[PDB]
């Protein structure tokens, strides 16, 4: 029983780092691709902000 | 992929909002504004006091350049000459994504798990819409619960709606948590998932729920909305339809097999009664507005099965008996919209048997479609019936003790007795964390059935008795 | 502002020319300058609550607003004092008046300024950042409650620009120069807080460390834990006040608060002047127990709004004390009276109820009022850990299911002690129905008992199961009387009888019947368990119960007198006696059985 | 049985750790994408401020915004609030705004334009207008700051669609 | 006239500039054009009952007056169809919507106009007179039904002037032109009729013809006449579906109608997808029993109005088919749920219950509704007959 | 009440007050509660008469300053032999003790036709026992109440089951009851019974029983007067 118990006595941290690394590549890639596709989104957003929306509220 | 066009058109269409300072007075939980523009009925308003604090409210009713709103957080100490309010220009809506799993939300649905914002994949209306009866099928293929006392006797098809009836001194929430921990599909998860809501629970009960549902490690399958007792009443009515909207989205756009549980429709009915007292509406019988049949039906109906999709939605609400009977309008009417009923016995709790559940008045209205094979062993059907008959005979035998003499009971009577005690202790009793697959529970039933001669069980096909009596 | 009175309707008044106010805000009205709070406003006509009598008032009288809601005064001098529902010093008012009546418009301060105190600076050095909930010094208030903590009221931040020195001081004196933006932060020894809004806290916690009452049924059977609450019916023959007195003199409470709403006046005056006769039965004999007690007694004859606000005032005081990390208990006269006042006020306002005479929100209001109790860790650097426990004395209307307030309570609480009318009819007090009461905490509290009596739970459970079985078989036997019945039948009957006459009966006034400790209850339970189990296993093989009881003789009586064991007599002398009793019982069973 | 109970307890601890860890990765991922969003939005805010700092492009857009405010208000007696730095631009465009409101509206051109001594916080406010009727109880806020604020939250779905393209398992929508 | 929404309150709305309107008339209120219905008319103001969600509405929105109270269409295409309690083509609605929901603000005619039909003109020539209930042609519809017998709406007087000869037609072509005072009057392949007042008939006749069921005990010991009234207890667990399924196959009535007051739906789902599976053997085995019946079903989701007018619609259709020269027999789902819906509608409107939370109406309403059954002779030149049970 | 206050708390005289009818008072209050509209309470009664009743009952008791005392005895008429009816229920809420009468005993020609079971004096402990009376009184009253209830329920049970489950003590309690109502309750309209002979008759009736049934009697008192 104790032999089974001690298996995770040090493996908990190792597997925590395992999962942590398991999410780093796509993790950072989030920001990387976001910056890659930042110009388009920001320019579109500002264009939408600036354009007028005049409307007399057809009732 | 065409809805994307509307997604972009709306997600790049911005329109400002008005702000008013025309408070004509406040009367109880309600406020009145006089000069308004093209008011939209029953939409949300954000009210700011003249001290920096801001609340939220919804339009109650409208009148020619005139509107009435109710403050979700009450109308305490607010001002009539230095207060302002803005309108969203739109009724209430909820953000939606396929990632609420693992996240908790408050009565208003805002996250309270201290995590990032929901990051809405989309927004949606709070209330859905009717569904074509032509566009629905009937259920089958019972869903496992891990509780022998339920699955063995009262199985549930993927969609059947069955309430649970409790009393004030009855522990039921623990039962719901245990079910959630044991919830799952029967092996011959895949798309199964859960959503849970609760109304007016005790603080300690809330912490219990959170910690148990977390440490259980099933929080991935779930998404919890909560509504504490101290929460304002109006928010109470919000939560159930929010949960229903989420479940509908998941099931009918991601083919999830979904189950949900409302903690106590009693508190919901109470909160509803709170509403419409604002308006000059004398409530119906027992001091209760008439249209709860229609409303509660509105809430219940969303569950069902759709042929076009592999979306399983099932609903298991819970109710409390006020006077410990079935005469209150709530249980009475719920007996109609619902299909079957589940009774928990106070006495069995006084007997300490956990769960304190009894089956004599409890039945599944549609288990027949969900008991055949391909999904459970053939015997499972009629074994339950024979066990129930034996249980009734044992209840009689228990009555038989002192009426004419303890010894006077027949060999059949004595056998029924011993079976009664043995079954009610072993088979019925479930440990707080004890889990039972249907198969092992049925095997326990077989063991408890061999107590009688092969001939006493006169409600079985001969082949089934032969095969399962000799193992 | 200076309003004019437009219309008067008993306990209601409509002023005119009211502008820019808060629908919960104190107001001074009339020439006599009475006290009232606005309730409903529209345009310039204000619906104002009146907390006093109206007589001879006329239109056009000046109306003076205040600009703030109802609050109470917090600080020293609170303890061992009696006030009305609206925080007015009964003793000070009486002595100043030198009469037997209450003038209209008196403004005797809540906390006297006529007493100095010996303050001591804390550990906060000038120039340090400060925030609410942080102790900056303490004062001595009384021996039992020495070192009254002094805290910064919440919503108060800045940097300490100065500290007052130690020494003897009274109120009214600035003692802490702080600056958020400017010197304006001037604080004296006391402060105030609105009643309606509960104060914040760092966070909440679980519950443990069960409360104790001294009466066997409650603690033993339906456990009660501090940081919790319950409903206790009051029969006036089931020990209406004995339970309260036992709680006060035995409950390990740092502070005691009891309130009076439906006080008939006789009970009021009595309890008031019999508290002096009471003594602190803790850590030596301190003749005054009131050093742990502060009372808010209000008879029906006061204006209804006073009875309404009484509970809010009391619970606010409870929170103020517990913020110091102490244990507090609350006692309520009769919640039914409070509900009656609530419905009276609502009806007078002119809105239809929905519960045969109760407004719908009643449930929400009760839930909110209850939810201030519990256990929590205090707010601020000093890191206190408070705990608020209460109990609501529900006074039924002669029925159980007739009054929804019962449902409201049962829908929110977690421990509830019912009542059997027949027990009272037999004068079987303590009169409690076992089949109805319940306590959910038993589940969690195993983690505590296992430290002291790790076998208590299962023994109690089996005992309760036996009681239930006896109750059940009664309904069968009564309709047919004695018949062919097994020795086990008489065993169950007699054991249940002994339990009820021992447990469910005890004199409310005796050194061995009005108070019990945990261990003594443990011993009683184990003795009864052993008795019944040995009897049953003996009859399991012949051993007709008649000759069995004869052979054992008076073992049932032998244990019956165990109640007369006086507690507090060493806890080993009594324990040794119980060990001897168990030894003789087990050996007697083993031998007379054969 | 004792051994199996101990093994069960150990496995329970294992799954508890698994649950906690899985929870925290997803929380971190959500926070990180949130940070990316925050960077995008602050960049947009900086661009808004920079554009608002130049008069040329600002003037026509300001006039259009005020005209839209009029379209929302619909009364001939209103008061205009803005930063002091463009008061003369507003005065110059008064005539055009009045005429164009008369055009768009089916009623006559505006009667009056009034600007009080109040001006918006140049520090907190960088470009924008607020319009209140003459009675001065209803307010119309049309300032770039709150404009972007509302847009940010009311544009999340399409924004995410663009950020991550099409999603999967949303087969029926 | 076509005034706007003066005010809104939950399921109760008030309009303005509403004139020339009776207190019972439908309306396509608001941009969504929801099917409202007026109740109380006072001054220019009026009270209109909505039957769908009233959220999101505003002040100053178009309102139009249908010009008539609740009605229902009649003509070719009824058979082999499924409809809502307010005659909604659920099949077509879903098909066009391709959605599972009931899109609020929907619009679909009662009967398709696309399909073409073959029409055989009758024997009335120009200059001849004509009366309500007269027959002037027939249309073949299905194998089971010989042909849809074209009838004339009641309250129809004058003489015919132009006639569409035999040929293919849809339900829109103006096939008939008559004149009570001039050629103004015309007619098409279909018409409509209110739902409140019963469809009148020429004369009655005592019913003495037995009912056919094929069941030994029932038809032998305790039968019912073709034109009688019958009632059975609920609690389906007893298996009362036997009489329904047999009668769907074993009836002396060529036409049968089943009305669904409203239930959980699973019951309606199962009955729906099991009905078009049974068999009957006329001139050889015929499976589509649905050819012998048209079904209307409801459930809680649809408003109370539909769950209130369902039975009226069903019985009106039964009266129509009887007058078409046939023996009809309509079965019900549950009266109790309709009675509930009635109680709750009254409560919403705020009426005082006679007792047990019920208004006085129940008695008279039920008696009048049952009065609409039996055998009788209806208007028409052939003087054919029919019966209702 | 004004006159009583004046006399007592200004002349220091012990004064007792008798009120014949509260029912007429409630009737008048309801009467003038409808000529002007008022949201009615239970059975048309404005909910606030609780306040007026408290006002009436405010005047009673003793105070340190004044030796004279006041005692209230309002006679109340049950409309339909009822307590949950608003009048009696509200009175019970705030009043002290209660004195009950029953039609059955009067029909049985029993004077006074008191009904002990409902009638309870909330306050008896303070002004009893030694110093002014004999401490036995408390146990005497408790035992009498218990045995009376036992006899009543035994008679009720026999009325539906007969002599088939009647313990000896059941019929003992019965006969005890019959004698109790016959002798103890009955009194002449001109005889006053001091507490002494009252307790003497109580013990006389009690001594029919063994020294084990009477568990509501302390062993000390149970042994002092069981035989004299």
């Amino acid at each position: 029983l104790k032999e089974f118990e001690q298996k995770n006595a040090g493996g908990v941290g190792e597997l925590e780092k395992k999962a942590e690394a398991g999410v780093q590549g796509e993790l950072a890639e989030i920001k990387k691709i976001a910056e890659k596709k930042k110009d388009d989104v920001v320019k579109i957003l500002i264009e939408t902000v600036i354009k007028p929306s005049a409307e007399v509220h057809i009732n | 992929f065409a809805i994307n066009k509307k997604a972009v058109e709306q997600g790049f269409n911005v329109k400002p909002r008005l702000n008013y300072n025309t408070v004509s007075g406040v009367n109880g939980p309600l406020v009145i504004l006089e000069k308004v523009k093209f008011p939209r009925y029953n939409e949300i308003v954000n009210l700011t006091l003249p001290d920096g604090t801001v609340r939220q409210g919804q339009v109650l009713e409208i009148r020619g350049d005139r509107a009435i709103v109710q403050v979700f957080e009450g109308t305490s100490g607010i001002d009539v000459k230095k207060t302002t309010v803005e309108f969203t220009g739109e009724s209430l809506r909820i953000p939606v994504s396929e990632d609420m799993l693992g996240r908790i939300f408050d009565g208003s649905g805002r996250p309270i798990d201290n995590g990032p914002k929901v990051f809405a994949e989309d927004y949606l209306d709070i209330n859905g819409s009717p569904i074509n009866p032509y566009a629905r099928i009937y259920p089958e293929e019972m869903i496992s619960t891990g509780v022998s006392a339920i699955d063995t006797m009262n199985s549930i098809a993927r969609g059947q709606k069955i309430p649970i009836f409790s009393a004030s001194g009855l522990p039921h929430n623990e039962i719901a948590a245990q079910i959630c921990r044991q919830a799952g599909l029967v092996r011959p998860e895949e798309n199964f998932s859960i959503v849970f809501a609760a109304m007016g629970v005790n603080l300690e009960t809330a912490r219990f729920f959170k910690q148990d549902f977390e440490e259980n490690g099933s929080l991935e399958r779930t998404s919890l909305f909560l509504n504490l007792a101290n929460d304002p009443t109006i928010e109470r009515i919000i939560t159930p339809r929010l949960a229903l909207t989420t479940a509908e989205y998941l099931a009918y756009q991601t083919e999830r097999h979904v189950l949900t549980i409302l903690t106590d429709m009693s508190s919901y009915a109470d909160a509803l009664r709170e509403v419409s007292a604002a308006r000059e509406e004398v409530p119906g019988r027992r001091g209760y507005p008439g249209y709860m049949y229609t409303d509660l039906s509105t809430i219940y109906e969303r569950a069902g099965r759709v042929e076009g999709r592999n979306g399983s939605i099932t609903q298991i609400p819970i109710l409390t008996m006020p006077n410990d009977d079935i005469t209150h309008p709530i249980p009475d009417l719920t007996g109609y919209i619902t299909e079957g009923q589940i009774f928990v016995d106070r006495q069995l709790h006084n007997k300490g048997i956990y769960p304190p559940i009894n089956v004599l008045p409890s039945l599944s209205r549609l288990m027949k479609s969900a008991i055949g094979e391909g999904m459970t062993r053939k015997d499972h059907g009629d074994v339950s019936n024979q066990l129930y008959a034996k249980y009734a005979i044992g209840k009689d035998a228990a009555a038989m003790k002192a009426v004419v003499g303890e010894e006077a009971l027949s060999i059949e009577d004595k056998l029924s007795l011993e079976f009664l005690e043995k079954f009610e202790k072993t088979f019925i009793t479930q440990g707080a964390y004890e889990d039972r697959t249907v198969f092992e529970s049925l095997d326990q039933a077989w063991s408890l059935l061999r107590i009688y001669p092969k001939e006493m069980l006169n409600r079985i096909s001969p082949k089934i008795l032969d095969e399962f009596y000799d193992r | 502002e200076y309003g004019a009175i437009y219309s008067v309707s008993g306990p209601v008044v409509i002023a005119e020319n009211m502008i820019g106010c808060a629908m919960y805000e104190l107001v001074k009205v009339g020439h006599d300058n009475l006290v009232g709070e606005v309730i409903r406003i529209d345009g310039d006509k204000a619906t104002i609550q009146v907390y006093e009598e109206t007589a001879g008032l006329t239109v056009g009288d000046p109306v003076l607003r205040t600009g703030k809601p109802l609050s109470v005064e917090l600080g020293p001098g609170l303890m061992e004092t009696i006030y009305d529902g609206i925080q007015r010093p009964l003793k000070a008012i009486k002595e100043e008046s030198q009469s037997i009546y209450i003038p209209r418009g008196i403004d005797t301060p809540a906390l006297d300024r006529t007493i100095k105190w010996q303050f001591t600076p804390g550990k906060f050095q000038v120039g340090d950042h400060i925030s609410g909930g942080d102790i900056y010094g303490s004062v001595f208030e009384n021996s039992l409650i020495s070192s009254h903590k002094i805290l910064l009221p919440p919503r108060s931040r800045g940097t300490i620009t100065w500290i007052a020195p130690a020494g003897e001081y009274t109120l009214d004196e600035k003692i802490l120069e702080v600056e958020f933006d400017g010197k304006k932060s001037d604080f004296t020894l006391y402060h105030t807080w609105p009643v309606r809004v509960p104060r914040p806290v760092t966070e909440k916690l679980s519950a443990d460390y069960p409360l104790l009452t001294g009466q066997r049924v409650l603690d033993a059977l339906f456990p009660c834990v501090q940081g919790g609450t319950t409903c206790i019916p009051g029969a006036f023959g089931c020990g209406k006040t004995v339970i309260s007195q036992s709680l006060s003199k035995y409950s390990n409470s740092d502070a005691i608060i009891y309130v009076g709403c439906g006080e008939r006046g006789n009970e009021m005056a009595e309890v008031l002047m019999e508290f002096p006769e009471l003594y602190t039965e803790m850590s030596g004999t301190k003749e005054p127990i009131m050093k742990r007690t502060t009372l808010v007694a209000n008879t029906s004859n006061m204006p209804v709004a006073a009875r309404e606000a009484s509970i809010y005032t009391g619970i606010t005081l409870a929170e103020y004390f517990r913020d110091q990390g102490k244990n507090v208990s609350m006692i309520a006269d009769s919640s039914s009276r409070w509900a009656e006042a609530l419905r009276e006020i609502s009806g007078r306002l002119g809105e239809m109820p929905a519960d045969q005479g109760f407004p719908a929100y009643l449930g929400a209001k009760l839930a909110s009022f209850y939810e201030r109790a519990g256990k929590a860790v205090a707010l601020g650097s000093p890191d206190r850990t408070g705990s608020v426990s209460i109990v609501a004395a529900v006074s039924p209307a002669g029925g159980d299911f007739s009054d929804p307030v019962t449902t409201a309570t049962l829908g929110i609480t977690q421990v509830f002690w019912g009542l059997d009318k027949k027990l009272a009819q037999r004068k079987h007090f303590p009169s409690i129905n076992t089949s109805v009461s319940y306590s959910k905490y038993t589940n969690v509290l195993n983690k505590f008992y296992d430290s002291n009596y790790p076998e208590f739970p299962v023994l109690r459970d089996r005992m309760k199961e036996i009681l239930s079985n006896a109750e059940e078989l009664e309904q069968v036997v009564q309709l047919v009387g004695k018949s062919a019945l097994s020795d086990s039948d008489k065993i169950t009957l007699d054991v249940a009888t002994l339990i009820k006459e021992d447990f469910l009966q005890q004199n409310g006034y005796s050194t061995y019947d009005a108070f019990c400790p945990i261990w003594k209850t443990f011993d009683m339970m184990r003795a009864f368990i052993s008795y019944h189990d040995e009897a049953q296993k003996a009859v399991a093989n012949g051993a007709n119960w008649s000759k069995l009881a004869d052979s054992t003789g008076d073992v049932k009586h032998a244990v019956s007198s165990s109640k007369f064991f006086e507690p507090s007599r060493g806890e080993k002398e009594v324990h040794g006696e119980f060990e001897k009793l168990l030894s003789t019982m087990q050996e007697r069973f083993a031998e007379s059985t054969d | 049985g004792n051994f199996k109970s101990k093994l069960k307890k150990a496995m329970l601890s294992q799954q508890i750790t698994k649950s906690t860890i899985a929870n925290k990765m997803r929380l971190k991922v959500l926070s990180a994408r949130e940070q990316s969003l925050d960077g995008i939005f602050e960049e947009t805010k900086e661009k808004l401020s920079g554009i608002a700092n130049n008069r040329d492009e600002y003037k026509p857009i300001l006039q259009s915004l005020i005209v839209e405010a009029l379209l929302k208000l619909l009364e001939p007696k209103a008061i205009v609030k803005a930063l002091e730095r463009d008061v003369d631009l507003i005065e110059s465009m008064k005539d055009d705004i009045m005429r164009e409101y008369g055009e768009k509206a089916q009623r006559a051109p505006l009667e009056e334009i009034v600007i009080s001594n109040d001006y918006l916080n140049k520090d907190l406010v960088s470009g924008g207008v607020v319009v209140s009727n003459a009675s001065d109880k209803i307010e119309i806020n049309n300032t770039l700051e709150e404009r972007l604020k509302l847009l940010s939250e009311e544009a999340l779905p399409a924004i995410r669609l663009e950020l991550y393209g099409p999603s999967k398992t949303r087969k029926f929508f």
